[PDB]
RNA sequence: CAUAGUCAAAAGAAGAGUUUGAUUCUGGCUCAGAAGGAACGCUAGCUAUAUGCUUAACACAUGCAAGUCGAACGUUGUUCUAAAAAAAAAAAAAAUUUUUUUUUUUUUAAAAAAAAAAAAAAUUUUUUUUAAGAGUUGAGAACAAAGUGGCGAACGGGUGAGUAAGGCGUGGGAAUCUGCCGAACAGUUCGGGCUAAAUCCCGAAGAAAGCUAGAAAGCGCUGUUUGAUGAGCCUGCGUAGUAUUAGGUAGUUGGUUAGGUAAAGGCUGACCAAGCCGAUGAUGCUUAGCUGGUCUUUUCGGACGAUCAGCCACACCGGGACUGAGACACGGCCCGGACUCCCACGGGGGGCAGCAGUGGGGAAUCUUGGACAAUGGGCGCAAGCCUGAUCCAGCAAUAUUGCGUGAGUGAAGAAGGGCAAUUCCGCUCGUAAAGCUCUUUCGUCGAGUGCGCGAUCAUGACAUGACUCGAGGAAGAAGCCCCGGCUAACUCCGUGCCAGCAGCCGCGGUAAAACGGGGGGGGCAAGUGUUCUUCGGAAUGACUAGGCGUAAAGGGCACGUAGGCGGUUCAUCGGGUUGAAAGUGAA
């Protein structure tokens, strides 16, 4: 994601010797047989590199997993202390209304007898 | 031929403009960029203006 | 299959490539699973090509067992994602070359 | 340190002529702009990229467009030949011989090296014939010549007839399948049949299938777990016009039980109940493929769905199923019908809405081209073979902010043309031309290298191209409309309410700036005018952004259904609302 992740770990690679490593045989037959050989050692290294990106996909998979759980748990965390401090500050409010709507109500008594 | 090989992606990011860059030479081999190079993905960036001028 | 593969892009006589994940019966410019990178096949001003490639898709799309085409074999081990193809191990085709010195902003002999 | 850092995502808002003797308002008609899969007139130099039957989903001559595999399998039907490795450059007409070492058999425990006919030698040698249904004939070449079989012809390509929701856009779901491709785990045993065989078919165990020491631990198949990609099914939301169409439905709506499907389900057989849709527009009629998007526009809207890309439907017109992982299958099969062509007259054959191409219709739309070199696809272990997919050429001012048609100088103010109290070289065409100096872009002609480049390990149709150099001579290249007002631009002659012009107001009746010609001038420019279609101007259907006393327009007046709209405080909740994050919004 930044310019010295990438300087330092890049695999730069040396000069392949593979190429041009061919020399020519005296038989037909047998060049062919050489050429199905290199064509089988292309795919072997197929598979192998296969296996390698196999096992770096599922190393970040399982990385971002236990990331994804950590985070989720402080939310929740936070999120029952929020709603502790909310639930106390609703019961204080409620006790308070108490009184107005006491006091409210003897009123509306008292003014309704003196019409009656 | 040599060829200018650029790592796209959110991950392959050189940074606000474009990808990181290496060569790859015909050989099998790669380096890092020359200066002449280091010039070209200079210029070849995008710019974050209005065009002045 | 899935593969990986080249689309045309550009205009006549200006072709340009995109490097596509596909489905192995769809068109050559139709329905993609993914686009995964660009290839300039002319020569620039450096004296070079160019390419980008998106590495963590291809190497998922690798993984999982794509089979990379004839030139997109090519272009993955020059970028060094893929062994190198049987038959680069033959060296080249010599022989005698026009190796007159050309001044490069007029195309006339130095 | 640094291949760091910069926080951009728009622009776009115009008026004029015409109702009246004159005025203001309402209200239409017309014009100035942008554009097109366009057509026609007149006139035309070049390069490149795009585009090109919008009408008859009318009928088609001719050629090409899907094949591949001898590394799955037999058959017959050609051909020419009778152990291996190493060396041969000098003395007294020459392709095949000379020498050494391993190795197989025969002949007499060491050594040697098929039959018939004629000749010679002491069993062999020279020639021929038949050999090889033959006490194993040892090697090589193509077998395409015909077949069985496997994979692919369900991809790619075309058209928009049908379809108003079984489709499409967007987001989801559970009740399923999935050849080729990736990764595990186990097997690939034995009989029979197709003239002959098998990876073809039948059977038994548990499912099967074998090939290759020419591809021997290399291919292939079968079973079971899984990734990935596709496919079947279901669904929430959104998606024409019409009320001068008000009722529609009877397997119709649900339930139970059976059958069927890979898979939920009235999908349908039997039985039971009378439900279901509808004034929030069912049904009937007309029209239409849908989307990303194209043109236009100070945001909104309107017209379109042509090229390209995603989904769907269709393949002469109707109806079916087989094979197959996948079809109810454009160049596969069966049946019916219309048309059409052969026939030896018994009957067969055909579907260009694949690329070229031809009649027909029309105002109008293209070559019966080259190549698989690049990309993509099928078959093949590969080598390779196919590919009217594609790539590239041909035609057409059909389109695009391109380029060129010269740069200076020149007064005998030439000739000629037009006008003139007939003023100022009389005014003008006019420095305009002719002539002189310079340079050759585009085009023309002649040559040269070409791993310049598209392509690399090699493979170049384009390419008679492009690049570089040379020859030349201003040499080959300017028209279309207009000049009364709107609207930039004026005079002479002919006509005489005639001929005629015209987008609107209007001109023409003997001095026409309006008709036709001479001259002169204005605007665009390889274009420029006429017609058709769309948007704007048009606030001229007004959400942005109008109205109803006298101009078009308040129901004769109420009551009410649906709908729409509608007081205050306190508390609870979290569907709308809102903030963050993730997925998605293809190119
Ligand atoms: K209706
Ligand atoms: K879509
Ligand atoms: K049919
Ligand atoms: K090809
Ligand atoms: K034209
Ligand atoms: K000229
Ligand atoms: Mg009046
Ligand atoms: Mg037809
Ligand atoms: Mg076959
Ligand atoms: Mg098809
Ligand atoms: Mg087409
Ligand atoms: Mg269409
Ligand atoms: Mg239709
Ligand atoms: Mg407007
Ligand atoms: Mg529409
Ligand atoms: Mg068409
Ligand atoms: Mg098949
Ligand atoms: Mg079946
Ligand atoms: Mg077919
Ligand atoms: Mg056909
Ligand atoms: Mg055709
Ligand atoms: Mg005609
Ligand atoms: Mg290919
Ligand atoms: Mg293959
Ligand atoms: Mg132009
Ligand atoms: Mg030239
Ligand atoms: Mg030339
Ligand atoms: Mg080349
Ligand atoms: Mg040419
Ligand atoms: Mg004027
Ligand atoms: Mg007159
Ligand atoms: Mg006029
Ligand atoms: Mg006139
Ligand atoms: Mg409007
Ligand atoms: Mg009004
Ligand atoms: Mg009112
Ligand atoms: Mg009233
Ligand atoms: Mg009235
Ligand atoms: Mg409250
Ligand atoms: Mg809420
Ligand atoms: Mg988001
Ligand atoms: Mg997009």
């Amino acid at each position: 994601t930044h310019h010295r992740h990438h300087q330092e770990t890049h695999s730069f690679l040396e000069p392949e010797s593979y190429i041009g490593s061919w020399e020519a045989p005296k038989d037909p037959k047998d060049a062919e047989r050489m050429l199905a050989q290199l064509r089988r050692d292309y795919a072997k290294k197929v598979s192998l590199y296969r296996k390698d990106y196999v096992h770096e996909i599922e190393m970040l998979r399982v990385e971002k997993q236990r990331k994804d759980e950590a985070r989720l748990v402080a939310e929740r965390a936070a999120n029952e202390e929020r709603r502790r401090l909310k639930a106390e500050a609703a019961k204080v409010r409620a006790e308070e209304r108490k009184i107005f709507q006491d006091e409210f109500r003897k009123t509306l008594m008292k003014e309704r007898a003196e019409k009656l | 031929w040599k060829i200018t090989v650029e790592k796209l992606g959110p991950q392959g990011k050189r940074g606000n403009g474009g990808g990181w860059k290496f060569v790859s030479l015909p050989d099998g081999s790669s380096r890092p960029l020359n200066e002449v190079e280091k010039m070209y993905v200079k210029r070849e960036a995008p710019r974050r203006r209005r065009k002045i001028l | 299959v899935v593969r990986l593969r080249l689309s045309r892009l550009g205009c006549k006589n200006r072709p340009f490539f995109r490097v596509m994940a596909t489905d192995s019966r769809s068109p050559r410019d139709g329905k993609h699973i993914e686009v995964l990178g660009y290839f300039n096949p002319l020569p620039g001003q450096d004296g070079g090509k160019r390419m980008g490639l998106k590495f963590d898709r291809i190497k998922y799309w690798l993984s999982v067992g794509a089979q990379a085409s004839d030139p997109v074999q090519r272009l993955l081990f020059r970028s060094g994602l893929l062994p190198p193809p049987p038959m680069v191990a033959m060296g080249r085709k010599g022989g005698e070359r026009d190796t007159r010195p050309v001044d490069p902003m007029t195309g006339r002999f130095v």
